[PDB]
């Protein structure tokens, strides 16, 4: 729901 | 006793924490220095020590048996509620009772009641929170449950937001499983006694120490002079209400 960075952490 | 897939799960969360936690604490160097005058004098460091501790928290969330089949939504979402508590939960490790701080291998990156104070936060938090580290710390937990705690820390079904429930219920499940069954074999009593249940409570523990802690950031981030001391990751993942 708008986490850029902790979605490209997560990936 | 254990089993081919519990013991796996062992192995695996161990593994992936020795990956996402270094007892030397090199990288301490690399945060904006501590200054100890609240003066809010330690933000600038403890913010990046916390910024950084919440990307070694996914690292080890990433490598945690079926946190892999979990929507990227979910995995957000658990990772959102849960950094702060298991950030809480590996610092045990480097808590000592002997001064009751944080020892993380030099003088600089040794923190007490009072330099943690210099942050934004009050004792309203520090008190529990240094409570919490003495209570687990009495636990003795071996490394096995101590990492097995920090997994089943992370993927709680009842998380706000959680969308499959049952996934990440369980999920959940098979880490308890292992680590009920785990103490049942491998802690011998006296100090396996209620060992799960203690654990259990320490989870509860971490949900208050979490809750007083979004009080205590809303109210810190609410004036921009102390949000802009902060990381961007730590205004992503803490919320960004300013
Ligand atoms: C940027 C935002 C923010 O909101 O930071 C706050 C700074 C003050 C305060 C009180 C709160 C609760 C979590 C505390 C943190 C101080 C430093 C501690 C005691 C860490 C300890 C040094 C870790 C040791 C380790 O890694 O082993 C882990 C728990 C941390 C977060």
């Amino acid at each position: 729901k708008n986490h850029p960075m902790l979605m490209n952490l997560l990936k | 006793k254990l089993s081919e897939e519990q013991q796996h799960i062992i192995a695996i969360l161990l593994d992936a924490h020795h990956k996402t936690y270094d007892p030397t604490y090199a990288d301490f160097r690399d945060f904006r220095p501590p200054v100890r005058m609240s003066p809010l004098s330690m933000l600038p460091h403890l913010a990046d020590l916390v910024s950084y501790s919440i990307q070694k928290v996914i690292g080890f969330a990433k490598m945690i048996p079926g946190f892999r089949d979990l929507t990227s939504d979910d995995q957000i979402v658990l990772l959102k509620s849960s950094a702060i508590e298991v950030i809480m939960l590996r610092s045990n490790q480097s808590f000592t009772m002997d001064d009751m701080s944080w020892d993380c291998g030099s003088q600089d990156y040794k923190y007490d009641v009072t330099d943690v104070s210099k942050a934004g936060h009050t004792l309203e938090l520090i008190e529990p929170l240094i409570k919490f580290q003495v209570g687990l710390k009495k636990l003795n937990l071996h490394e096995e449950e101590h990492v097995l705690l920090m997994a089943i820390c992370i993927v709680s079904p009842d998380r706000p937001g959680v969308q499959d429930a049952k996934l990440v219920e369980a999920i959940q499940d098979r880490l308890s499983n292992t680590l009920q069954t785990y103490i049942r074999c491998r802690h011998p009593p006296p100090g396996s006694h209620q060992l799960y249940a203690k654990m259990i409570q320490k989870l509860a523990d971490l949900r208050s120490l979490n809750e007083e802690h979004s009080k205590q950031y809303r109210s810190l981030s609410f004036q921009p002079e102390n949000s802009m001391k902060l990381t961007p990751l730590v205004l992503e993942v803490f919320g960004n209400e300013i």
